[PDB]
Formats: structure tokens, C-alpha cells, sequence
């Protein structure tokens, strides 16, 4: 999954989420067209297949002809009431795009992060199912010990949580930020 | 840099995409002209993670007729499909049979009729350099390479550009994409019917077919991109936020922040460990109750979500749920009530 924010200059803005699936989707290449097919149809719910032990299949997300499976993705744009555009948003990283999302929000409109400290504090996930808090290496242990004590089993994620492309309008103009998790950078004038 | 800018910016996953996307903008792009050209690009240097194989969305603001309106491109299952198509994990994720209907190209034209400034063409053009000339592999990709080195070995045609002396790349070496530039080129000069209904098409079917696909010829020619112009939304303080409904996870979002609105977060909230363990604590919370709704979620054109959604999107619905979150514990998974019919 890949990310992508824009601001152009007239103020008018694009957030674009785009997909795959899992790591070179199906693993079928054309050597022709060298085009890389989606695995797009694993994110269906299938009567068959379990995942999680003790989860069952979901029927609204069942294969049908014609139909689209269930995304995580989430690509938005926050307006401002002055019709001014204030943050542009998304994530890449499965069911932990949404989270992720809700963090860097969070994190610039609520706690008042910069954009590029919104993009890289560390974050932590939990769907439900599995039953599980999962926090990134460097998060806060007071938040690993906050959690805990409140009876959330915790795990540190093998690698990262998820990955974030942003622009947010500051008083210096438009600030843009690449999550370093996966090494992108910004570029404007 | 900072990454300050005082007249424009986009931020991608790869610097020399943000980089194609910012230089559109500066030749007289729109908005829309540069996200194309950057994910133009991003297909070509994370051609692990997207490209014209898959299928997106946009969520496209203009500041103008201050209208945000969202271009669903996403991939559906072809016409020969059927509910019980898979009997593992392994059926649905690899090979021709895992492969969803491609709405990437008539995405980008969809989003290029209606906003488009410069040509089509263009759009291309440097992705068709880039992937000619080649470019060192980076982070990410190499990553992902190293995570799926036996598979990749293993397939002459992805070790094909995906090796070196049959050994998957690595992070600064050289990654070319010829027959993606051949293809990046046809679609730049004949148009996005190329690939749908045109001198690509039946090429696709193949290969699709051949790895044991099912998606035929008329589904190509079938696929349609779509305008949604009334994109779900959710109001925060001054702001309204415009996001993607089912079959995306915009509501999840939207009741995640619904939820965590009542609390009114501000920096006092992570100012001391007392405040922030609470917080966290109540983030997480909320993440549990929005899961809990978004497995009744679906394609709205095949299942009746219109009501799992007005609740989804609804303060008072949030503030029921932010009402259950104890301060002190989190719960077993039934205490959140996920739902798997209705
Ligand atoms: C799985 O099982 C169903 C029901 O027996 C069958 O229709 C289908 O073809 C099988 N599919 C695969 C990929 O094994
Ligand atoms: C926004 O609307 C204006 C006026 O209708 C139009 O000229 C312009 O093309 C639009 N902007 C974008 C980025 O599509
Ligand atoms: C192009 O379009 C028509 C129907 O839309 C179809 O009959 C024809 O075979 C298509 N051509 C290709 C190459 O798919
Ligand atoms: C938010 O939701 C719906 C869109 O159909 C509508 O009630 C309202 O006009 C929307 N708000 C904005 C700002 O578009
Ligand atoms: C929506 O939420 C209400 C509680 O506010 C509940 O009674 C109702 O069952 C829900 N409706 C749907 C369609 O899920
Ligand atoms: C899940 O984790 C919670 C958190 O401690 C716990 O109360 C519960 O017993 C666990 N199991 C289930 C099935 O919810
Ligand atoms: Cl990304
Ligand atoms: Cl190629
Ligand atoms: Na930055």
C-alpha cells in the first residue's frame, strides 16, 4: 500500500491511498507487460478460510461478482470552515492504516504536534480481534505501564506500525511530512 | 530541509516521486496531475506496495467550489467469482485466481477528466525515463524483497527484474523496469482504453489466465471508476474531515474520532504520565469499540449498510460508546459487541 498527499498552490488538495494488496500482490508478473497483479481478492471474508483463532467469517464482506472487498484505507482532508484546507492525511500498513490515521490526527489537532513529529511518534494498534495492544519499540514506557496495569496484554511490533504521508498548514505555509518508517521525503516549492 | 513550503507540497513514500509530483505542479498541474505523475512513480520505485496492477481511491478537494468529492477505483471480483471460490489462505493470496479486476488506470482517468490541466501524456513521462534508466532500490522495497526472497527466487519472472545473479536486490542497487516503460508509454499515447479495451487487454486476460485466473476480457472492458460527490464527512470543532465510506474504513475513522472527541484531548494530555497512560488508554478503547462495528461493513452496492453507517458516523452513537469505557481496565472482547450479522 502506498500513501500520497497533496497541496497544489490554488489551495486545492488530493489524498490518495493506492493498492496491491500483500508485498507484490499475487507474485504474478506479466513478462510481457511486466504489469504486477493485485491479491486484491484476499481481503474478501471467505466461509473456508479461518485467520484468527476464534474469529469467524464476516458475511457483509463474502465474495460476490462484481463486488469490492473491504479496505482499511482512509484517505482524507481536513477543511477548515474558512474553506481553507488544514491537513492532508493517510496511511499505508493493512488493518493499521486506520489507526494509524487517528493518530496523526490526534497527535497535530489535539496533543499540537508539528506534522513531521505527528508523522514519527510512535504509535500502537489494537482491532479487537486479535485481543491484543501492539506498541511500537519506542514508545513511552510510562503508556507500556499505563496500559498494562489497566489489564492490556501489550507486544512490541517486529518491525513498525504502519506508514503516514502528511501535509498540515502552518503560519510558514504548507508543512509536509514523510514517515521515515519507510523512507519517503517530501518535495515543494 | 524542513519541508516548509509557501506555495505547495506533496509528500510520497519515495523523494524522487514527491519530487515528479512537485514538478507538475510547478509546469501548471493541478492537484490531481501531480498525485497521477507521483503514482505513476511510486508504482515504478514501491512496485512491491501499488501500481497499475491494483486499485485506489482519491479523495479530491477543491478549494474553489470548496467541494471534496472521492474517486473509488478499487478492484472488484470478476463476473466468474463466487462466494466459495477459496478453501485456504494460500488459494486467495497467490496466483491468477487472487487477482481482483485492476481500476488504477481508470481511476487516474476519471480523476484526470475532472481535473486534470496538463496532458496525459506528460503524466508519464518521467516514470517512463525512470523506469528505463533504472534507480537504486530503496528502503522500503528492499525490505520487502528481503522479506519475500524465496518466492521471488524461486520465479524466473519476477527474479527476472527482481534478482541480481538470481539473488533478490538490495537496498542501492539498480532496478530497472523495461517492459513497465513499454507499457507506461502505450498507455500515455493510446489512453487508458489501452489497458480496459484496447492493444493491452488481451495480453492482461492471458497472464491472468494462465497463472489460473479467472478474469476475462469483459471485465476489463466492464471496469468502471466512480464519482462519489457526497463523501462521508464528520465535523471536528472548526474543521469538517472528508473521507471515503464503505467499502473503506472512513466510518471506522470517523468513530474512532467521535469517540475520542467527548474526551477533549489537548496538550495537557500528555503533559504528565498520569494524564497520558489515561489517554492512551482511552485511544485504545476507542479502537476497540470502532473494530467491533466494522465487521458488519461491505460493498454498499451489495449489502445494506446505510444504517451500520449512520450510527458509524453518529455523536450520539460515539458518545454511547465513550460512556462504556471504564477508566481503570479494558474489557473481554464481547464487552464491545462486535456484530456479524445484524
Ligand atoms: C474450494 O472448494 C469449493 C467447494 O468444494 C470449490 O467450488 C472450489 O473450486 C475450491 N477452490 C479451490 C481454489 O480449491
Ligand atoms: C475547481 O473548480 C474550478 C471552478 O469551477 C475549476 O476551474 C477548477 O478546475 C477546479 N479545480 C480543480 C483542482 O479541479
Ligand atoms: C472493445 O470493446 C468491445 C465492447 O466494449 C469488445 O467487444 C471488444 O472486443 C473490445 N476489444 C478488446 C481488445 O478487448
Ligand atoms: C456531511 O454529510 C452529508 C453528505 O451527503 C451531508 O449531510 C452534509 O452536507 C455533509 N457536510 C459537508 C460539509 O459536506
Ligand atoms: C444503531 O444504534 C442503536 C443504538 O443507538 C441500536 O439500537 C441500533 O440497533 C443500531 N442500528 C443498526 C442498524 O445497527
Ligand atoms: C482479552 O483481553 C482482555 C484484557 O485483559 C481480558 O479481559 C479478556 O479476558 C481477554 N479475552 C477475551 C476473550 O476477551
Ligand atoms: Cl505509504
Ligand atoms: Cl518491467
Ligand atoms: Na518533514
Amino acid at each position: 500500500t502506498a500513501h500520497l498527499s497533496v497541496v497544489a498552490e490554488d489551495g486545492s488538495a488530493v489524498s490518495a491511498t493506492s493498492t496491491i494488496n500483500l508485498y507484490f500482490g499475487s507474485k504474478v508478473r506479466s513478462p510481457v507487460s511486466g504489469i504486477l497483479f493485485n491479491n486484491e481478492m484476499d481481503d474478501f471474508s471467505s466461509p473456508s478460510i479461518t485467520n484468527e483463532f476464534g474469529v469467524p467469517p464476516s458475511p457483509a464482506n463474502f465474495i460476490q461478482p462484481g463486488k469490492q472487498p473491504l479496505s482499511s484505507m482512509c484517505p482524507t482532508i481536513m477543511v477548515g470552515q474558512d474553506g481553507q484546507v488544514r491537513m492532508v492525511v493517510g496511511a499505508a500498513g493493512g488493518t493499521q492504516i486506520t489507526t494509524a490515521t487517528a493518530l496523526a490526527i490526534i497527535y497535530n489537532l489535539w496533543f499540537g504536534y508539528d506534522v513531521k513529529r505527528a508523522v514519527e511518534e510512535p504509535r500502537l494498534h489494537n482491532q479487537l480481534l486479535p485481543n491484543v495492544t501492539t506498541v511500537e519499540r519506542n514508545i513511552d514506557q510510562a503508556v507500556t505501564a499505563a496500559l498494562e496495569t489497566r489489564h492490556h496484554h501489550t507486544q512490541i511490533a517486529s518491525t513498525f506500525i504502519a506508514v503516514v504521508q502528511a501535509i498540515v498548514r502552518t503560519a510558514g505555509g504548507w508543512a509536509a511530512a514523510s514517515d521515515s518508517r519507510k523512507g519517503g521525503e517530501p518535495a515543494g516549492y | 530541509d524542513n519541508h516548509v513550503y509557501t506555495r505547495a507540497a506533496v509528500a510520497a513514500d519515495a523523494k524522487q516521486c514527491s519530487k515528479i509530483g512537485r514538478d507538475a505542479l510547478r509546469d501548471g498541474g493541478s492537484a490531481v496531475d501531480a498525485a497521477i505523475a507521483a503514482l505513476l512513480c511510486v508504482g515504478l520505485m514501491n512496485a512491491h506496495s501499488m501500481g497499475i496492477g491494483g486499485g485506489l481511491f482519491l479523495t479530491i478537494y477543491n478549494s474553489t467550489t470548496r467541494k471534496a468529492e472521492v474517486i473509488n477505483a478499487r478492484e472488484v471480483a470478476p463476473r466468474l467469482a463466487f462466494a466459495t471460490m477459496f478453501n485456504s489462505s494460500e488459494q486467495s493470496q497467490k496466483g491468477g485466481l487472487s487477482v481482483a479486476v485492476p481500476g488504477e488506470i481508470r481511476g487516474y482517468e476519471l480523476a484526470h477528466q475532472r481535473h486534470g490541466r496538463l496532458p496525459w501524456a506528460r503524466l508519464f513521462q518521467p516514470s517512463i525515463q525512470l523506469a528505463r534508466q533504472g534507480f537504486p532500490v530503496g528502503k522500503g522495497l528492499a525490505a520487502a524483497l528481503e522479506n519475500k526472497r524465496t518466492v521471488i527466487e524461486q520465479q524466473p519472472v519476477l527474479c527476472e527484474v527482481f534478482c541480481r545473479d538470481r539473488k533478490v536486490l538490495r537496498e542501492g542497487e539498480r532496478l530497472t523496469l523495461p517492459q513497465l516503460a513499454d507499457t507506461y508509454e502505450t498507455l500515455a499515447i493510446e489512453g487508458a482504453q489501452a489497458f480496459y479495451n484496447g492493444s493491452l487487454t488481451a495480453q492482461i486476460v492471458k497472464d491472468i489466465q494462465a497463472a489460473g485466473g479467472i478474469v476475462t476480457a469483459e471485465d476489463l472492458n466492464n471496469y468502471r471508476a466512480e464519482l462519489i460527490e457526497h463523501p462521508l464527512n464528520i465535523s471536528l470543532g472548526d474543521a469538517v474531515l472528508y473521507m471515503p465510506s464503505a467499502p473503506l474504513s472512513g466510518p471506522v475513522l470517523a468513530l474512532i474520532l467521535n469517540i475520542l472527541k467527548g474526551y477533549n484531548f489537548s496538550r495537557e494530555s500528555v503533559e504528565s504520565p498520569e494524564q497520558k497512560g489515561l489517554t492512551y488508554h482511552r485511544i485504545v478503547e476507542a479502537f476497540r469499540f470502532a473494530y467491533a462495528k466494522r465487521t458488519l461493513l461491505g460493498d454498499p452496492k451489495f449489502v445494506d449498510v446505510t444504517e451500520v453507517v449512520r450510527n458509524m458516523t453518529s455523536e450520539f452513537f460515539a458518545a454511547q460508546l465513550r460512556a462504556q469505557i471504564s477508566d481503570d481496565t479494558t474489557h473481554p472482547i464481547s464487552y464491545y459487541k462486535p456484530e456479524f450479522y445484524t
